[PDB]
RNA sequence: UUUUUUUUUUUUUUUUU
RNA sequence: GGUAAUUCCAGCUCCAAUAGCGUAUAUUAAAGUUGUUGAGGUUAAAAAGCUCGUAGUUGAACCUUGGGCUCGGCCCGUCGGUCCUGGGUCGGGCCUUUCCUGGAGAACCGCAUGCCCUUCACUGGGUGUGUCGGGGAACCAGGACUUUUACCGUGAACAAAUCAGAUCGCUCAAAGAAGGCCUAUGCUCGAAUGUACUAGCAUGGAAUAAUAGAAUAGGACGUGUGGUUCUAUUUUGUUGGUUUCUAGGACCGCCGUAAUGAUUAAUAGGGACAGUCGGGGGCAUCAGUAUUCAAUUGUCAGAGGUGAAAUUCUUGGAUUUAUUGAAGACUAACUACUGCGAAAGCAUUUGCCAAGGAUGUUUUCAUUAAUCAGGAACGAAAGUUAGGGGAUCGAAGACGAUCAGAUACCGUCGUAGUCUUAACCAUAAACUAUGCCGAUUAGGGAUCGGACGGUGUUAUUUUUUGACCCGUUCGGCACCUUACGAUAAAUCAAAAUGUUUGGGCUCCUGGGGGAGUAUGGUCGCAAGGCUGAAACUUAAAGAAAUUG
RNA sequence: GUCUUGGCCAGCCAUGGUGACAACGGGUAACGGAGGGUUAGGGCUCGACCCCGGAGAAGGAGCCUGAGAAACGGCUACUACA
């Protein structure tokens, strides 16, 4: 309910009050901040290319024992340093230190999915070839 | 009680109920005449009167004000008007 | 309730349903303004004129045996006071407190009543000038408020 | 402080209405009230009301026949246009057969049903089903 | 009404006349 | 998923969509998780510590109603005329105290004729009309008299494209505005219609919401009379050039006309008056034991303290006994499901100072009111500055115990503080975790203050008052049973009158953390207060009950 | 002075104008709109972009011709680039 006001010429207040509660709404107040072009890894965009500075392996979260394969990637649009999950069984391989790989978001909406802690995106392609085409038999690995 | 008749309630009702919170509110005041005794003069005094009333020209006390009802000097008589 | 503490306490007088003087008057209400006119030149106030009208010489009420308020009675007599009654009693409340607050500085209940008492002055006096009673100029000042009182 | 004697009326109405009592009384007294009165009355939404005059604000005593589900006023008085009528009646009343929602117009204290006839409309001031 | 600290990770249940 | 993997890698089989399917990001619905419709605030997040108060929002009732005469449209029935009927609704005029100039045409009163009629004047004519005359009317055009805003109805105007939507067999369809008919000669329908919120323009409606009107009458009214002043259509010629009456505008006299002119007094509010009521506030004052210390006093070995001890004091008489004095703090028992105060808070006596609610009222004013963004007063304890005081208790500190340790609980000391004057600070689980105003709704008994009525004891009394008893009522602190209701539940007479959702106002909350943190501002002597994020992280955190 | 009105500008005089009904200042990853998406109603969001209006031609300024330009597939000057 809420003692809102009432009366027929107090429509300033009914839009003042709810300009002023609606930043409290989680998802108005980081389009209406634009978090996203100021802090994001990405400028807003899907995806954002990278080169991958080293392979790192993450402790899956309990209850889970397994070493998540995992690349520190530099953005090249920005410069600012991510860590990018490679899916896919021995796909880590393909990967190799100074690759150029394209990243995308990894679930929903920058935050971590899974058992995986601290990892929000994933590898997509490497040297310009989508990770299942080279994890299956369809594509090649440029020459290089 | 689910069926009163509201317009018309029992009189004993009526000198139950508060002066405001009746049908229509009636003063329960009146107007009364003092007779002092030695002289034969009547004065009117209101039933509540919150000044020491005197009668005219026999300067006497005809009765005191304490807690909303006047107190009416020993030895005089009284006859609501 | 009260406008300025809980105090929902409800008193108040029933004015009669006759709007007749009763038949045991037999007062002319030439007499009752003549009455009235006295009373006032003395100096009485409106409210104390009703008193002892009502107390001492039975009139119920002044507007049912005549038809006019006393205070337009007052009015039309031109004996109507400088300044109203509920700014005057108002205004010497005010004043009291003050002696008491130059004597007793400790005394913070007394703080507080007289904003409250001086609360009242300002929205009454700001009814006033609307309606035109009092100058719009007319201004409620501390250091002042004996000189209007006398 | 009141500030929507009509409000009170209908409050104090639909309270008896609930207790099942057969009547209630009803201060103060307003045009409006009377009015709103004789528009249930015609609809036969309730029986007779008597008004007791005084020298102040009257009072009314409303008898009841037990016919009535509810009664409620809107705050504040909308104005309403005729292509709003449809909206405010169904988001508002039951089946729309039964009820009735009352305006004020430039004709007086009147249907929504009589405005359709009357081509008129105004503020949306309470209702009844 | 003398005092008595601690217990390594995960693992502990499903359908109808 | 830990050696029987329906979830990984594969083989087989099957399911969904299918020339498509998956993924990442943005946005919409779901989301009554932004709530105007339409959220939540006792315990899940959330009523400012409390009061005053400006802007804002909202604001008691009251002024032409009732009846009748009618006339017309539409709808609901039977009459179906060719293959006229009642009721309901809506609208129009009249009665019931309810615009002129020129009228070009209107029209009432009789009309030039005309119409019927009591036997009471005969008739064959004349459309458009002239005059006497014109209560009420559309017509043009000049002027006067209209309270003003909000609101609703209607109308005009209001790029295409888009959208909704009509038509046509692009082979259907998305589309497009085409097409169709006659054998032909050439003949023709189309390329519709709706949509203009809010602002602007014109008119009607007059309820609802506002505002003015006559009160020091400086008020209204003329075919009333008299002045001052200003202007000028016309006559014998003269907006140039003035010189009389006279026709209009302003102001002011005397007389008359008139029902001559002011709504209530809200179980709204303010003020006044009377007797009470209170541990409400300030100042000074008085008493009381107790604690500590000291003096005198008699005694001898222990006394304190603990679960048990020890530190500690003690033949210099400790502890204990009696008397007295000093100091400072405090106000026991009485003391309560009692009282006062806005809250914080307030308990010995007396005097003074100012204030307050309730009650009673046939006193007064007459809307003066409610809530309040910023703004302001007060605001426990602790803490700060400068003096005074410093009995007790006692942060810090020092020891003695316990313990593995014991920087603690326990015991002996003990500084700041605890008390007071002047000045700050402005926070509390500042809690009823429950904002303020208003109305209504089930019963009952206690209790406090006031008032009223009755009764009988008791003390006084030229029969009043106090105590006790019963009842009524107003206003409080609460309580007991119940659910016609509410809630998720515990529980609630309010947390009820809410999906049958709108009485007024203010404030706060939007999963848990990060975080009441960082930064900027402002207040403070400082401690800090007020305002107040974000990155990042996470699938729960949490509320009430249930069985163990 | 201008095609013309105008504190548009030059002289003289006065002290005003706006603001809590949010002026002034800051941000916009803001050209405005007709409109796109999605919604029972009430709404939310997008609109550089086939149409209408505005502005610009590497960044400012100035100007000729001309009815019409402060034009840039015109000129002049400065800065950067070449
Ligand atoms: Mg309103
Ligand atoms: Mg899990
Ligand atoms: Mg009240
Ligand atoms: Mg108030
Ligand atoms: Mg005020
Ligand atoms: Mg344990
Ligand atoms: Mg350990
Ligand atoms: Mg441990
Ligand atoms: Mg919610
Ligand atoms: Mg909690
Ligand atoms: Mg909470
Ligand atoms: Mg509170
Ligand atoms: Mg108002
Ligand atoms: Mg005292
Ligand atoms: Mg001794
Ligand atoms: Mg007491
Ligand atoms: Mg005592
Ligand atoms: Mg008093
Ligand atoms: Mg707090
Ligand atoms: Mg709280
Ligand atoms: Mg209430
Ligand atoms: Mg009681
Ligand atoms: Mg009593
Ligand atoms: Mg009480
Ligand atoms: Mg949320
Ligand atoms: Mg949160
Ligand atoms: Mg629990
Ligand atoms: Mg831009
Ligand atoms: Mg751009
Ligand atoms: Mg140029």
């Amino acid at each position: 309910s809420g003692g809102k006001p009432r009366g027929l010429n107090a429509a300033r207040k009914l839009r003042n009050n709810r300009r002023e509660q609606r930043w409290s709404d989680l998802h108005y107040k980081k389009r209406a901040l634009g978090t996203a072009f100021k802090s994001s890894p990405f400028g807003g965009s899907s995806h954002a290319k990278g080169i991958v500075l080293e392979k790192v392996g993450v402790e899956a979260k309990q209850p889970n024992s397994a070493i998540r394969k995992c690349v520190r990637v530099q953005l090249i649009k920005n410069g600012k340093k991510v860590t990018a999950f490679v899916p896919n069984d021995g796909c880590l391989n393909f990967v190799d230190e100074n690759d150029e790989v394209l990243l995308a978001g990894f679930g929903r909406k920058g935050k971590a999915k899974g058992d995986i802690p601290g990892v929000r995106f994933k590898v997509v392609k490497v040297s310009g070839v989508g990770l299942l085409a080279l994890w299956k038999e369809k594509k090649e690995k440029p020459r290089s | 009680v689910l069926a009163v008749d509201l317009l018309n309630p029992s009189p004993a009702s009526e000198a139950r109920k508060h002066k405001l919170k009746t049908l229509v509110p009636a003063p329960r005041s009146f107007f009364m005449d003092v007779k002092c005794p030695g002289c034969f003069t009547i004065t009117t005094v209101f039933s509540h009167a919150q000044t020491v009333v005197i009668c005219q020209g026999c300067t006497t006390v005809l009765c005191q004000p304490t807690g909303g009802k006047a107190r009416l000097t020993e030895g005089c008589s009284f006859r609501r008007k | 309730g009260r406008m300025h503490s809980k105090g929902k306490g409800i008193s108040a007088s029933a004015i009669p349903y006759s709007r007749n003087p009763p038949s045991w008057l037999k007062t002319t209400p030439e007499q009752v303004v003549d009455q009235i006119c006295k009373l006032a030149k003395k100096g009485a106030t409106p409210s104390q004129i009703g008193v002892i009208l009502r107390d001492s010489h039975g009139i119920a009420q002044v507007k049912v045996v005549t038809g006019n308020k006393i205070l337009r009675i007052l009015k039309s007599n031109g004996l109507a006071p400088d300044l109203p009654e509920d700014l005057y009693m108002l205004i010497k409340k005010a004043v009291a407190v003050r002696k008491h607050l130059e004597r007793n500085r400790k005394d913070k209940d007394s703080k507080f009543r007289l904003i409250l008492i001086e609360s009242r002055i300002h929205r009454l006096a700001r009814y006033y000038k609307t309606v035109g009673v009092l100058p719009p100029t007319w201004k409620y000042e501390s250091s002042t408020a004996s000189t209007i009182v006398s | 402080v009141r500030t929507s004697v009509l409000h009170d009326a209908l409050n104090s109405i639909n309270n008896a209405e609930k207790a099942g009592k057969r009547q209630v009384l009803i201060r103060p007294s307003s045009k409006v009230i009377i009015k709103f009165l004789q528009v249930m009355q015609k609809h036969g939404y309730i029986g007779e009301f008597e008004e007791v005059d005084d020298h102040r604000s009257g009072k009314i005593v409303v008898q009841l026949n037990g016919r009535m589900n509810k009664c409620g006023v809107i705050s504040p008085r909308y104005n309403v246009r005729l292509a709003e009528l449809e909206k405010w009646v169904v988001k508002l009343l039951p089946a729309r057969q039964f009820g009735y929602v009352i305006l004020t117009t430039s004709a007086g204290i009147m249907d929504h049903e009589e405005a359709r006839r009357k081509h008129v409309s105004g503020k949306i001031i309470g209702f009844f089903y």
